[PDB]
RNA sequence: AGCGUGUGCCUACCCUACGCCGGCAGGCGCGGGUAACCCGUUGAACCCCAUUCGUGAUGGGGAUCGGGGAUUGCAAUUAUUCCCCAUGAACGAGGAAUUCCCAGUAAGUGCGGGUCAUAAGCUUGCGUUGAUUAAGUCCCUGCCCUUUGUACACACCGCCCG
RNA sequence: AACGAGACUCUGGCAUGCUAACUAGUUACGCGACCCCCGAGCGGUCGGCGUCCCCCAACUUCUUAGAGGGACAAGUGGCGU
């Protein structure tokens, strides 16, 4: 009985992580299943402690950002809640699979460091791949809503659905495919 | 013309490099033939036993 | 719908018949958000309808209430002309009448050459403000000789 | 620089389309109705409440900032 | 919520419950407090739930300016401060440059103290909501120690040649 | 051998252990009073709600603030002329 927790409405057991480099850094299932994407936990206190935070709470933290929105976490939990309800109507699929596949597609795997207009290509670590993916798809949702009748709950659903299939209509896929093109010229 | 993706496992961290200390320098051991090893430079935070994705296996780099 | 007329002319000014009735009539000078709500409340009009949905006798009921507030029991403390200096009356002044009422006030101050009338004439700030660093509308001047 | 020109009341060419399009959409919301029919958000809010009392659509969720509706329990 | 203040010792003023009159600012009456005792269970703001608007310089923004009413004071015009109806600017995330910051922190949000007859867009304290990124380097600007060179000691913002 | 550093002083986080409170509270009842029947069951002994009110009841968990306690790189595994 208490070993299965449905996050209000959505099951975790049927979720799959299909890139073996990220299985250690995308926290889902087992001890990482909770009822709500809100805790008061001290995740900032040591270097790798960040990797133990549930991925739906990391999306919720990164969304309360742009100046006029600092500290407003209760508003930001309902944006994620209403985005997952729209994703289930459009796809028919589990919303946690759509989020996991959007993160696996959006993180860049080569990039070029700066040395003097002059750059050199380098590898990207799995913790920086998951950090980059969240920031890109939050930015994509935030830029589209700024002068449209579309709510941010509808724009965050559109951005996650397009990223989970790699369509290049999303902001995150265009920016990933720009970073890897520039680095390929700096070998 | 084209070449495939390779996966490799971190076996040691060697130090930090670049003008501002920005890149870690690291030793990696491949996922197919476990007898092979090379050295690489990595942009983010890295820990022993991480798995990297390499877009080319044949390039190798020393101190930038 | 009825495909009824969606632009209308009320007091020598044009109203868009497309906004909510309480925000359409504020296109008249002398009629703000606060006064427009109270006029429609005395006129017995439902605030939910668009301004093109009023009948011909409903607009004449609103116009005849705007021009005579004190006979429909709109209070004295609501009005934009109080004890008018030359004849002692209380009223609301609207449209091109508000332009002339300000035009008479600035000339009345200038004719006796009081300090207000001179500041309005020289084009300077009339109320208590400083003038060293704000309100600049000329051109940058160079130090060279 | 550009302008939209959204309608404040229906006409039969768009009102018959409102009643014909009901089965096509998995997600029904005031904003998607607004941009697709060229309708203001306050007319889109009013039109979706009529279809609910006619029994033609299902309410999925309601909150101050977001309503959600869907197709009538098949497809 | 938390930190505080309160009848001024020459010097003449304090913090306020409750009832009544007024749309409001405000007015009259009558009680408590020299304070873990009275204002006071200090019913704070953002936040939370429901409604209306619909991508329009718009119900965003509120500068500028007309008319009327209270309160301080010996005196308010070059508008002390406060209240009401009206008027409705620039501004659609900012060129070359450049500041501060590593956890209950940054940022958001309101409340006390000082100055005070009248009065914070300042400053000095308090609580409340609460992240992203780092766990490193000497590249840029600087500091400490040692070896080294010098025509400097007014000490490189030095000295000096045709 | 001397000063600076550090120690030192104030402050934050822990004590159901101590001292003890009508200018601070809790629990409980001799009980007393208003309201509801929603409750095994009645309009009740018994239930629910209280900054409604006495105690010449018991007490110190929550508030105040005095004395002491506690943390040392002390324990276990690596690395170090």
């Amino acid at each position: 009985t208490p070993d299965i927790k449905l996050f209000g409405k959505w099951s975790t057991d049927d979720v799959q992580i299909n890139d073996i480099s990220l299985q250690d850094y995308i926290a889902v299932k087992e001890k990482y299943a909770k009822y709500l994407p809100h805790s008061a936990g001290r995740y900032a206190a040591k270097r790798f402690r960040k990797a133990q935070c549930p991925i739906v709470e990391r999306l919720t933290n990164s969304m309360m950002m742009h100046g006029r929105n600092n500290g407003k976490k209760l508003m930001t939990v309902r944006i994620v809640k209403h985005a997952f309800e729209i994703i289930h109507l459009l796809t028919g699929e589990n919303p946690l699979q759509v989020l996991v596949n959007a993160i696996i597609n959006s993180g860049p795997r080569e990039d070029s460091t700066r040395i003097g207009v002059r750059r050199q290509a380098v590898d990207v670590s799995p913790l920086r791949r998951v950090n980059q993916a969240i920031w890109l798809l939050c930015t994509g949702a935030r830029e589209a809503a700024f002068r449209n009748i579309k709510t941010i709950a509808e724009c965050l659903a559109d951005e996650l659905i397009n990223a989970a299939k790699g369509s290049s209509n999303s902001y995150a896929i265009k920016k990933k495919d720009e970073l890897e093109r520039v680095a390929k010229s700096n070998r | 013309r084209v070449q495939p993706i390779k996966l490799a496992r971190v076996t040691k961290v060697l130090g930090r490099t670049g003008s501002q200390g920005q890149c870690t320098q690291v030793r990696v051991e491949f996922m197919d033939d476990t007898s092979r090893s090379i050295i690489r430079n990595v942009k983010g935070p890295v820990r022993e036993g991480d798995v990297l994705t390499l877009l080319e296996s044949e390039r190798e780099a020393r101190r930038l | 719908p009825e495909k009824f007329q969606h632009i209308l002319r009320v007091l020598n000014t044009n109203i868009d018949g497309r906004r909510k009735i309480a925000f359409a009539i504020t296109a008249i000078k002398g009629v703000g958000r606060r006064y427009a709500h109270v006029v429609l409340r005395k006129a017995d009009i439902d605030l939910t309808k668009r301004a093109g949905e009023l009948t011909e006798d409903e607009v004449e009921r609103v116009i005849t209430i705007m021009q005579n507030p004190r006979q429909y029991k709109i209070p004295d403390w609501f009005l934009n002309r109080q004890k008018d200096v030359k004849d002692g009356k209380y009223s609301q002044v609207l449209a091109n009448g508000l332009d002339n009422k300000l035009r008479e006030d600035l000339e009345r101050l200038k004719k006796i050459r009081a300090h207000r009338g001179l500041r309005h004439f020289w084009g300077l700030r009339v109320r208590g403000q400083h003038t060293k660093t704000t309100g600049r509308r000329g051109r940058t001047v160079g130090v060279s000789k | 620089r550009d302008k939209l020109n959204n309608l404040v009341l229906f006409d039969k060419a768009t009102y018959d389309k409102l009643c014909k399009e009901v089965p096509n959409y998995k997600l029904i919301t005031p904003a998607v109705v607004s941009e697709r029919l060229k309708i203001r958000g306050s007319l889109a809010r009013a039109a979706l409440q009529e279809l609910l009392s006619k029994g033609l659509i299902k309410l999925v969720s309601k909150h101050r900032a977001q309503v959600i509706y869907t197709r009538n329990t098949k497809g």
